[PDB]
DNA sequence: TGCACAGGATGTATATATCTGACACGTGCCTGGAGACTAGGGAGTAATCCCCTTGGCGGTTAAAACGCGGGGGACAGCGCGTACGTG
DNA sequence: ACGTACGCGCTGTCCCCCGCGTTTTAACCGCCAAGGGGATTACTCCCTAGTCTCCAGGCACGTGTCAGATATATACATCCTGTGCA
């Protein structure tokens, strides 16, 4: 394929052939899905590996949806790319007031 | 001598318990049949799956903890720990509701 | 039948980038819901300003204007710098 | 008959443990309870639009999920 | 008669065989990978014209800026009691 | 059922921004006429990918196998009881 002479992990035929039919335009270019595999690769090895850190926080090897929510909400770039998205089975962030103490 | 808490302890080491724990705090038949019931007047004679109930009561779970988190917030604004009716009705509507 | 995921593509980058720690299946399916949250997102976005030039054509132009208006500098700029990156490589 | 008495007050008081409100008044239940109505309402309603559209007479977690992804919630874990 | 002792009758942590659950490896039919023909949509250019500037003198006007008096409203101190905290 | 302590009502204080009069400046106009570059419209090639096509192969699926939790023999281990004694 051609991921491997590229430097993807993502398949371009897929995403290629998404985009096909998935109702965008007319004409499809060849570097847009090899660009949409480099930003969502990019972008799923920043969540892996800002989820593998925080799991490696709490002294687990494997990864649950807390890690993953504390791993998105400690970052103020995730928190302000995904503001809306609930996480299920992530819980909160422990936020104590000072005023309350 | 009895051993009793002063007010305002045994509420932190609730914020403590629950804050650590990711269950949910509804249980699953009142909120089926209160789902029933609010199905009952849309569509007669609905049929619910196994899943999506946890859907429900998760978003409804973290929308009102994030909804009592702003509305505390709008308490601590007041400069007092008790929440109000107006605390509500004033973060309600300042959310664009 | 048949259904497709991205388990063995966040698996492989898993063993990239930290070949120890496991993942579980709801964090893998709230992965799969964020690559197919964000493949629509770049690929609206795409679609709306392909319209918006009055040209029926997507290229690697429209992703790379598309990625650098819908996210941060940061994320645009390292993900702009990689996409051109494996864009220039490929070519 | 009347299932919107179901969610007890220890479960709104437990649910204000959980947004660290250490003191709650009296009508809180009551306007948490028509909130939770109302909400219920909302996204319940869109669920029967959606369910009658598909031409089924059984709820799933994709009619959930995609009823609230037109709202801007977008909720992720069972049926993304 | 008061007393120590030898062996049974129950416990109890300890070590061993056994039951789920999840990671790891071996396939093959709906996917991708790739070759060639067409052509219209994209890259490049030649006037164009049209509203948009370039730099700074004065006279005057309406808007912006300063200044003080003080009045009423923010704000601190303090007692009460009943309404939720705790059991 | 008890309880106690913070929301609330009340009172005294003081101070800070509003109302208005006086000072200072931003902008429009007259002079005195000129150009200028950037989107627009029209034209003209040119070459990247839709479409058709066939060949290959790979990740969802089925099975092997150990990790962890589980239930049970077991070798002593502590009260109880005959039981013989000084």
């Amino acid at each position: 394929s051609r991921s491997a002479k590229a430097g993807l992990t993502f398949p371009v035929g897929r995403v290629h052939r998404l985009l096909r039919r998935g109702n965008y335009a007319q004409r499809i270019g060849s570097g847009a899905p090899v660009y949409l595999t480099a930003v969502l690769e990019y972008l799923a090895a920043e969540i892996l590996e800002l989820a593998g850190n925080a799991a490696r926080d709490n002294k687990k090897t494997r990864i649950i949806p807390r890690h993953l929510q504390l791993a998105i909400r400690n970052d103020d770039e995730l928190n302000k790319l995904l503001g809306n998205v609930t996480i299920a089975q992530g819980g909160v962030l422990p936020n104590i007031h000072q005023n309350l103490l | 001598k009895p051993h009793r808490y002063k007010p305002g302890t045994v509420a932190l080491r609730e914020i403590r318990r629950f804050q650590k724990s990711t269950e949910l705090l509804i249980r699953k038949l009142p909120f089926q049949r209160l789902v029933r019931e609010i199905a009952q007047d849309f569509k007669t004679d609905l049929r619910f799956q196994s899943s999506a109930i946890g859907a429900l009561q998760e978003s409804v779970e973290a929308y009102l903890v994030s909804l009592f988190e702003d509305t505390n917030l709008a308490a601590i604004h007041a400069k007092r720990v008790t929440i109000q009716k107006k605390e509500i009705k004033l973060a309600r509507r300042l959310r664009g509701e | 039948a048949r259904k497709e995921t991205y388990s063995s593509y966040i698996y492989k980058v898993l063993k990239q980038t930290h070949p120890d720690t496991g993942i579980s299946q709801k964090s893998m399916s709230i992965l799969n819901s964020f690559v197919n949250d964000i493949f629509e997102r770049i690929a609206t976005e795409a679609s709306k300003l392909a319209a918006y030039n009055k040209k029926s054509t997507i290229s690697a132009r429209e992703i790379q204007t598309a990625v650098r208006l819908i996210l941060p500098g940061e994320l645009a700029k390292h993900a702009v710098s990689e996409g051109t990156r494996a864009v220039t490589k490929y070519s | 008959r009347d299932n919107i008495q179901g969610i007890t007050k220890p479960a709104i008081r437990r649910l204000a443990r959980r947004g660290g409100v250490k003191r709650i008044s009296g009508l809180i239940y009551e306007e948490v309870r028509a909130v939770l109505k109302s909400f219920l309402e909302s996204v319940i309603r869109d669920s029967v639009t959606y369910t009658e559209h598909a031409k089924r007479k059984t709820v799933t977690s994709l009619d959930v999920v995609y009823a609230l992804k037109r709202q801007g919630r977008t909720l992720y874990g069972f049926g993304g």
